[PDB]
DNA sequence: GCAGACACTACGAGTACATA
DNA sequence: TTTTTTTTATGTACTCGTAGTGTCTGC
């Protein structure tokens, strides 16, 4: 009896335990009935439950038994090369469709080849999928997960159906993780999970994190806002208002101080852009201003996506929104 | 349920042998007649028919047709540690994907039950056409693979004709020719070795060395060896198995061009 | 008999009569085969057009089921091509006659443009010396990435992009077999999102059929979460008409409502910038931002700042716009 | 019996056939009736008949002696570095007998595939056994093959075949097949063509195959017009700042089916050469590798085409 | 050992700084189903201090029986890289970018070997075994990306915590399968109490003017004021209020490399910058590093209507070190661009 | 000071390369019973027991209870230099820092000496609980080497069934599964090839069949070789090597699946 | 009948380069 | 009128050295 994750342990077990991808649930619950199922092609923001729904899918296909006879996932923890893709992956869809359900339960005719993580796969090694897809469609299925679409090939975008994962709303976060809570029994406030569902940004595995983090700290007692706050790293609103007062004043000093302040207190740089944009958009700054703040908000953003250091883009920021406040003064 | 029993097992490894680095995956075709294998090879330039029968098996029985391709270098390796005086006992079910092979060590105290995961190539069949052919040789296979051997140190394509005098082998190199003239044997103590001549028509045809050479590694299967020729059929290596079957060797000419001059 | 096989392969061409769109070409490649006088080919287009299909119909024509197998020597992307396989295999095909029928043999290199250069070198005088015994057939969707001593030796086809006027009938066949109900705007929505894809097509009404069972409008955009035409309209309306916190609050509340991304915005919103009579100016700083952000979007990026970047590239050239005049 | 293409039914057999570059193909002929030929290499575009010429030239300098005295190596051979050490080497130290001014020929057809350890090893066959034996190469990039090479032999260069050298041999081939034409029709072949030969042939069959006759409507019905003859005005309307026909010319090459990377390839091509500023050129060469860099990281759409045509009319505006 | 070593506190109840954070980790860690862990936050603020808190907090004492594993992994071009592992019978502790630019194979190879298995005895030990991934920031992202589906496949035998100093190099798809945790830096005060407390269990006696001059010259680092507090008492033993602290000697190389950039703007001194932060890059200094500190200098002598500019060149030149791999280039690019800068404004 | 004697060279020249690619040291640790050595894998699965007594030797010389260690990088390839049937010697002062080694060069005619570092490291004896096993079996030494080698072609993991019939070695990979049981060889002439079976508890455990294919390099040293298994103590491969000592191994179990109802 | 010698192919290892 | 060295991550191609091994010679 050894205790599990939430994010394991409330894992879908069936498609009807996905929540929000209506499309792709009725398709594949479709599937479950007996209707041709195509090759598909899962993407969208990570937490969304692309890996979820296509192993809960698998294991509804063809049960325990048949789960390591007709699925072979492939990911990036193990190595996917040119030759992977020609000798097992190839050797895996010319096998023979064989082996039934003892349950009763119906299989289908095919075998299903789950290629997660695809965007660090090769464009040479994506190539050599093509015909192995299109040959051998009549005894395997392939399901290509990834989280940007354009780090795969053309011929292998024409090839599967596309379903993209939509982050999902509030109310059916919300909903899930209220489930979630009732069953764990422990009690949340509606302003902690409006929080948390806000802080989570549609992430539902952040979501159950973030939950069993504060029922883990809390020990058992209600679930406030303040500890969800806490335990999410949103900077408190009197550090924004330190930072547009440094800007307004119109001093570098100044500026280089609450920067080395935000720096120091470990506050990660892409929360500062995320409330700094929600502040920026949000206030009675003029058109142009607000233009050009949110467009060194992005180039900021893409420079944080791309490892570059926290301090320097967060003063190129600083220093720019500095230059945009104190112009009109 | 398929259940076909080796008797010997060295039959299944000198087969197997011969098709290791020509044949790219087995199609054994199973009906009461026996074992069929009629599979071309990676270049689709040689093909191999290959027919055991019912009665060279120690049991067999078959309730209803199959058709089991499975892997090639997946066998070999599973045929390495074979012994060469044990029973290899061949098991497939209805709709089943994999293929028993139960055997003996060579220690022979242990079973050894070795499954192969069948494939689901959709392979056409390939219509034979048995015509008659204008040459006719019979031949013992040890001298067939000494003379193809011993030309490829010459060329690389051999040009081989036969006529009513015998079999002629020949290969323009770069080092020269190497022209082997074989004729009427017959004349010894032993009874493999002699060569037989059965048609009329001459016919002289070129062909690759590296498929010729592949096809002589079936040289313990049978002590006499048959040549068929024709202007149009392709050249036969026809191996008969002396109480469990025959081995066909297909292979195609190569395109040759007389200069203009 | 039924079949459990994607609509792509369950309905493929296997005659040449069943392609819809480059008539001319298959004409002429019907007129060879008839003539028997098929030179080398160059299939080369965009994917989804029917470059391997055309092929595989024309060897299903040329040879029969009893000969097939040593007849045609088909080698793709998934199959190991380099040089020692020219050398081997490959010539050891071309060089030589047939088994059972005298004729001409045919050689498939399909995605012939992830061979190696040094293979494509060694293919060139297989091709040449062996023409009267064999022919070789090239299908690539680059035409760069093959060499052009290959390009010389094979006549070339161009298997464009299919027109949307041609697709109709295909996909009518296949709901007319698949006993689907579609209204014609399902039917427009099918070849607008396709955009000169077969395949896509057929993958989308699929996933539509399977999804709700008919396939409309709202079906087809819901089903593959594309955003409206009247949604790109009323983005650009914002994103031209108002200030920035109240076209942040509107396209903010239209993603969050219809579920769209903004990927597929940013090529609408591109498709329909080259519509609106911009000054050149505004136009080119349009242009650049927009593949900026559609450059920023292709990493670990947040959306909603480059969502709001876009509502700034124009939010920039409202001023511009007015003060031209 | 199968009918060959026309590019290979008619293949030249004799060297005043050949048309185009006609000095050296004069030379050539020259060299094929008295003998003693130098060493050669031919360069030049494909399809100008560089291999056409030295078969034609080893079969008049040979004759009935051709079986035995030449040795045709190609890039489908091995040729490697034991090749020219055991072959090559073993096939110059052949004896043969000749007539005189006439040696053996060694045929060494596209030596951009040979390697550099094996054209070191064929430096001094070609120079020992010189008397006895000659060398005949063809290349399509020069450069690979290296120096001593390239002095030990007359190294002939091939340049692109004009629109009546073409002319001539499509009137030879038409003639020979009875083929109806108009004037409109060969200017389109030619058009096509674009100095290949065998462009100009295989065009020419399949305009005849599919339909029958030649006009400009059954000849671009089947072929296409070349790709860089739309690019070229596009980089011109990109210097002036013409961003609205640039993208006309760039959504016409996009709705023909041509990928981003073809289309930046051939953007590439012209501006390597394009006659304007040099700091402008570079400019647009290092916009255009920008460009070219996020292609190949993924993302290509119209977009990106669309922003590096853009930014190309911004390099023009930014002195 | 040093003053770093000799008084670093063994469980969370004895951490002199972020007490309730202490606590919440106690809670967070007594169940034993707690997620993967991301702790984060400055250089010297005290994560690894943090971390062997909470695996002495879940294991019993035996974590600090460490010894050095050597392991050898292969490559797939079949070269054999050497790496280095800290490991303890409950726990391994791995830097995957010691092997450079094939850590990749180190995260697919050896992390999947350590997760594939479970513990031999399961009595002493708990459930799950802890590895210890230090400094993530610094992986490469195909790294990151082999890193995924281990931390979902084997948490329930396997657990993770990783450490960096910004979340901003890790991929979304690692940091939405771990739970962040934020160290941020000691203050002054916090940092004046931990020198006094371990001046005090040295028998000395330390002014707090003293000790504030080394908090704030550390830069909240409290490693480095650990350091500099001990080379003071090596240095002079009277703790006088105004004594001098040592300096590190790559810090004043950057101020005179800044100094020199300033002094001049030619391109004889852009060749001895050159020269100098080839110099800076050869003692293994980080080029970000190199940026801060040229940026901490050259904003000195800049007047107030030009530092922004300049840090903004300093942000772009940096992003372009990151995307390329000679850092040189992108490095004399921005010394060249600054001194341009500098030109303009002194002859305007 | 530390001198011993063996007395054939082929003792030392068959067990090195066992622990080449299994261990990265050979710790000795000199005793006056004899000489002992106890050194785990870095990847803490392997553990490797090996205990020559001082009766065995030429000779022998102990006064202090000394440990040295040695890396296995330099000591394999002085071995090749090395010959087969001479006679090797191992000498140690007791302050020096260096580990000598004399024997005899493979020409037969001078004395080659050479020198190695001697490693410092701080490592304990984890100890062996030496409980009562399982399973206890008797399997030949040659035989062994080829069962491992067998299964090497089937996948990466091999499961070791010991039930009171025999052992089962299995191993599911994706060409098939391949099972084999040794049972019931004692009617044999050689006294080596007895399999029997000394336990009556079941047990079936998953083992690396990297390590395992590491442990069946030893086998020429000996005629025979011990197998236990139990139900959590790692599975022990014993030798009992000629007549200076024995070998012992030990590998821990993989991990098993969650296969709950 | 068994030990030594001969060349045989498969395999391990090192290195270059990939554009127009 | 001026020359030393190893990093980029795969994939392919080339070239060279090495080691089990089938087969032949001999007492
Ligand atoms: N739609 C969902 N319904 C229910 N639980 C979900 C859903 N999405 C995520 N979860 C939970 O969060 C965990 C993560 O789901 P995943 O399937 O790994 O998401 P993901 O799409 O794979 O993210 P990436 O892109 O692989 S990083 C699951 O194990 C569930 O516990
Ligand atoms: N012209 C067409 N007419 C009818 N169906 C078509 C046509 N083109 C494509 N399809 C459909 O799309 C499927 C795939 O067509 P393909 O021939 O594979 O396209 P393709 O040109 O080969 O694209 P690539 O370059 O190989 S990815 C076929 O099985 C048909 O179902
Ligand atoms: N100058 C020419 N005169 C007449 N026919 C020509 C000429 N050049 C090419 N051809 C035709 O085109 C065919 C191919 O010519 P080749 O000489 O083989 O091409 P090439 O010059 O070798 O170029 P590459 O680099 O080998 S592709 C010949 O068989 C002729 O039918
Ligand atoms: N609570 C504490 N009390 C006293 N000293 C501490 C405390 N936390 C950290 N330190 C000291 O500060 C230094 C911080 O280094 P480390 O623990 O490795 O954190 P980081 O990984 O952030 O550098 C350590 O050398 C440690 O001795
Ligand atoms: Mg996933
Ligand atoms: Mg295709
Ligand atoms: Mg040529």
């Amino acid at each position: 009896a050894k205790p599990v994750p939430w994010v394991e342990k409330y894992r879908p077990k069936c498609v009807d335990e996905v929540a929000f991808q209506e499309e792709v649930v009725a398709v594949l619950k479709k599937s479950l009935e007996g209707a041709d199922l195509p090759n598909l092609l899962f993407y969208g923001p990570p937490g969304t439950g692309k890996t979820s729904t296509i192993l809960a899918a698998a294991r509804e296909l063809f049960g325990p038994e048949l789960f390591r006879l007709r699925v072979l996932e492939l990911n990036a923890s193990d190595e996917r090369g040119i030759q992977v893709v020609r000798e097992k992956v190839k050797n895996f869809a010319q096998l023979t469709v064989s082996g039934s359900r003892s349950d009763g339960k119906p299989c289908p005719p095919f075998k299903i080849v789950i290629l997660d993580e695809a965007d660090s796969m090769t464009s040479a090694a994506q190539a050599a999928l093509r015909r192995t897809m299109e040959k051998e469609s009549k005894t395997t299925r392939f399901c290509l997960i990834c989280n940007y679409v354009s780090r795969i090939i053309e011929p292998l975008t024409s090839r599967c159906s596309k379903f993209r994962f939509k982050p999902l709303s509030d109310k059916i976060q919300q909903q899930r993780l209220l489930d979630i809570a009732k069953k764990e029994n422990v009690k949340i406030s509606d302003e902690g999970i409006a929080y948390l569902v806000k802080v989570s940004e549609g992430d539902l595995r952040k979501a159950i994190t973030f939950l069993q983090s504060a029922t883990r700290l809390t020990g058992g007692k209600e679930i406030t806002e303040k500890v969800i706050t806490d335990i999410a790293g949103v900077i408190p609103a009197e550090k924004i208002d330190g930072v547009f007062a440094a800007c307004q004043s119109g001093s570098f000093d100044k500026l280089e101080a609450v920067v080395k302040d935000l720096i120091d207190e470990g506050h990660a740089a892409t929360q500062l852009v995320n409330q700094l944009h929600d502040v920026v958009v949000e206030n009675n700054l003029s058109d142009k201003q607000k233009s050009i703040i949110t467009e060194k908000l992005a180039e900021v953003d893409k420079c944080l996506a791309d490892g570059a250091d926290e301090h320097l883009q967060l003063i190129s920021l600083c220093a720019t929104v500095m230059q945009q406040l104190s112009q009109n003064c | 349920m398929f259940e076909a029993r080796l008797v010997q097992g060295s039959i299944l490894k000198k087969v197997l042998e011969a098709l290791k680095d020509l044949i790219n995956e087995a199609c054994w075709d199973i009906s009461s007649s026996g074992v069929n294998l009629q599979s071309m090879d990676s270049s689709h330039v040689s093909l191999v028919q290959l027919t055991l029968r019912s009665e060279g098996f120690d049991t067999y029985r078959c309730d209803r047709n199959l058709a089991m391709g499975v892997n090639l270098t997946s066998m070999s390796k599973i045929l390495k540690c074979a012994g060469n005086e044990d029973i290899i006992t061949l098991r497939a079910e209805d709709n089943a994907d994999t293929l028993a092979l139960v055997f003996e060590a060579p220690n022979q105290e242990k079973v050894s039950d070795y499954e192969m995961k069948l494939m689901d190539l959709d392979v056409e069949q390939l219509g034979i056409p048995e015509q008659e052919y204008s040459c006719v040789v019979k031949m013992p296979s040890g001298e067939f693979a000494r003379i193809c051997r011993d030309l490829s140190h010459i060329g690389d394509a051999v040009v081989i004709s036969c006529a009513k005098d015998g079999v002629k082998f020949s290969a323009s190199g770069e080092l020269g020719n190497g022209n082997i003239k074989l004729s009427q044997t017959s004349n010894v103590d032993k009874e493999e070795e002699a060569v037989t001549i059965e048609m009329n028509e001459p016919v002289q045809l070129t062909f690759a060395l590296r498929y010729l050479n592949f096809f002589t590694k079936a040289t313990p299967l049978s002590s006499t060896v048959t040549l068929s020729m024709s202007a149009d059929v392709p050249l036969v290596v026809e191996y008969k198995i002396a109480d469990m079957g025959h081995l066909k060797y297909y292979l195609a000419p190569k395109i040759e061009d007389e200069e203009g001059s | 008999k039924i079949r459990n096989l994607p609509w792509v392969e369950k309905y493929r061409p296997q005659t040449l009569n069943d392609l819809i769109s480059h008539q001319d070409i298959l004409s002429t490649i019907q007129k060879f085969i008839n003539e028997d006088r098929l030179p080398h080919l160059l299939l080369y287009g965009p994917p989804g057009t029917g470059k391997t299909s055309t092929i595989l119909a024309c060897a299903k024509q040329l040879y029969k089921d009893k000969e097939f197998g040593s007849m045609v020597l088909e080698l793709n992307a998934s199959d190991d091509r380099g040089i020692d396989i020219i050398r081997g295999p490959i010539l050891s095909f071309a060089s030589t006659r047939t088994i059972f029928k005298k004729g001409f043999k045919l050689v498939i290199l399909d995605e012939a443009d992830a061979m190696t250069q040094d293979a494509q070198n060694a293919l060139r005088r297989v091709i040449e010396k062996f023409t009267e015994n064999t022919r070789f057939c090239l299908i690539c969707n680059y035409l760069s990435k093959i060499i052009p001593a290959l390009q010389s030796r094979c006549t070339r086809f161009r298997f464009g992009p299919l027109t949307p006027e041609l697709m109709v009938p295909r996909l009518e066949h296949v709901v007319e077999e698949e006993k689907v109900d579609i209204s014609e705007d399902g039917m427009k929505a099918l070849v607008t999102l396709s955009s000169g894809d077969m395949r896509r097509a057929l993958n989308i009404l699929q996933s539509t059929n399977m999804a709700f069972g008919k396939v409309t409008e709202e079906t087809v955009y819901t089903c593959t979460g594309h955003p409206l035409k009247s949604d790109i309209a009323n983005i650009l309306d914002w994103m031209l008409n108002q200030d920035f916190t109240t076209a942040y609050r509107n396209i903010t509340e239209l993603k969050t409502l219809k579920g769209l991304a903004l990927h597929d915005i940013l090529t609408e919103i591109h498709l329909f910038v080259h519509r609106v009579d911009f000054p050149s100016s505004v136009r080119i700083h349009l242009l650049t931002k927009m593949a900026d952000i559609e450059y920023r979007l292709s990493v670990g990026t947040n959306e909603k700042i480059q969502l709001s970047s876009l509502i700034a590239a124009f939010q920039v050239t409202r001023d511009l716009i007015v003060a031209e005049a | 019996h199968y009918e060959l293409p026309w590019v290979e039914k008619y293949r030249p057999v004799k060297l005043n056939e050949i048309v185009g570059n006609e000095d050296t193909v004069s030379r050539l002929e020259v060299f094929a009736r008295e003998g003693n030929v130098p060493n050669i290499i031919i360069a030049g575009p494909p399809g100008t008949g560089k291999t056409t010429s030295i078969l034609c030239l080893a079969r008049a300098l040979l004759g009935p002696a051709l079986k035995d005295a030449m040795l045709e190596l190609n890039a489908s051979n091995d040729r490697g570095i034991d090749v020219v050490r055991n072959k090559i080497k073993m096939f110059a130290q052949q004896k043969v007998t000749l007539p005189k001014g006439r040696h053996k020929i060694i045929i060494l057809d596209e030596a951009d595939s040979m390697t550099d350890g094996a054209q070191q090893a064929l430096r001094r066959t070609m120079e020992i056994y010189s008397k006895t034996t000659r060398f005949a190469l063809a290349c399509n990039a020069s450069d690979k093959i290296i120096e001593p090479i390239q002095s030990r032999c007359a190294v002939l260069r091939y340049t692109k075949l004009t629109d009546a050298q073409i002319l001539t041999r499509l009137m030879n081939v038409i003639e020979k097949e009875r083929v109806p034409y108009t004037d409109d029709g060969l200017e389109a072949i030619i058009f096509t063509a674009q100095g290949d030969m065998r462009q100009a042939l295989n065009n020419l069959q399949s305009t005849f195959s599919g339909f029958g006759f030649i006009n400009s409507e059954n000849v671009f019905k089947v072929c296409d017009e070349p790709h860089p003859l739309l690019v070229k005005e596009m980089i011109q309307h990109c210097v002036n700042a013409n961003i609205d026909e640039a993208y006309k010319i760039l959504a016409h090459l996009w709705h023909l089916g041509y990928s981003p990377e073809d289309i930046i390839g051939n953007i590439f091509r012209v501006c390597k050469t394009f006659q304007m500023a040099e700091y402008l050129k570079l400019e647009f060469i290092k916009e255009i590798g920008y460009t070219h860099m996020k292609i190949a990281e993924g993302v290509n759409s119209l977009l990106q085409m669309a922003g590096l045509l853009a930014r190309l009319c911004q390099k023009t505006m930014a002195p | 050992s040093l003053w770093v070593d000799k008084y670093r506190p063994c469980s969370l109840g004895r951490l002199d700084y972020h007490k309730e954070q202490a606590a919440q980790l106690r809670n967070l860690v007594q169940c034993g189903d707690f997620p993967h862990l991301l702790v984060y936050g400055p250089s010297g603020a005290g994560k690894k201090t943090r971390i062997m808190c909470i695996l002495r907090e879940l294991y019993g004492v035996g974590v600090e029986k460490l010894r050095i594993e050597h392991q050898t992994i292969t490559t797939p071009s079949k070269k054999k890289i050497e790496i280095s592992t800290i490991a303890s019978n409950y726990h391994l502790e791995v830097n995957p970018s010691d092997a450079g630019n094939s850590d990749r194979v180190v995260i697919q190879e050896m992390l999947k070997t350590v997760a594939q298995s479970q513990q031999l005895e399961t009595n002493s030990q708990r459930d799950f075994k802890v590895v210890l991934l230090t400094e993530v920031d610094k992986l490469t992202k195909d790294a990151q990306h082999a890193l995924r589906r281990t931390m979902e496949k084997y948490m329930s035998t396997c657990r993770l915590i990783l450490c960096c100093n910004s979340t901003s190099k890790v991929i979304p798809p690692i940091r939405s399968r771990c739970l962040a945790v934020r160290v941020p830096a000691p203050s002054i005060e916090d940092i004046c109490h931990v020198l006094s407390t371990v001046c005090k269990k040295e028998g000395l006696n330390l002014p707090s003017q003293l000790a504030h001059r080394l908090a704030e010259k550390s830069c909240r680092n409290l490693r480095k004021a650990l350091l500099m507090c001990e080379a003071c008492r090596v240095q002079q033993y009277p703790f006088t209020a105004d004594q001098e602290i040592p300096e590190t000697d790559w810090e004043v190389y950057l101020r005179e490399t800044a100094n020199a950039i300033v002094s001049q703007q030619t391109p004889q001194r852009l060749l001895e910058v050159r020269g100098r932060l080839y110099e800076l890059l050869t003692h293994c200094i980080p080029p970000e590093i190199i940026m801060k500190g040229l940026l901490s200098e050259l904003l000195h002598n800049c007047d107030g209507q030009l530092k922004g500019e300049v840090a903004q060149m300093a942000a772009y030149y940096e992003h372009r070190l990151q995307l390329g791999s000679k850092a040189i280039y992108h490095l004399e690019a921005f010394v060249a661009k600054f001194m341009a800068l500098y030109k303009k404004f002194m002859e305007d």
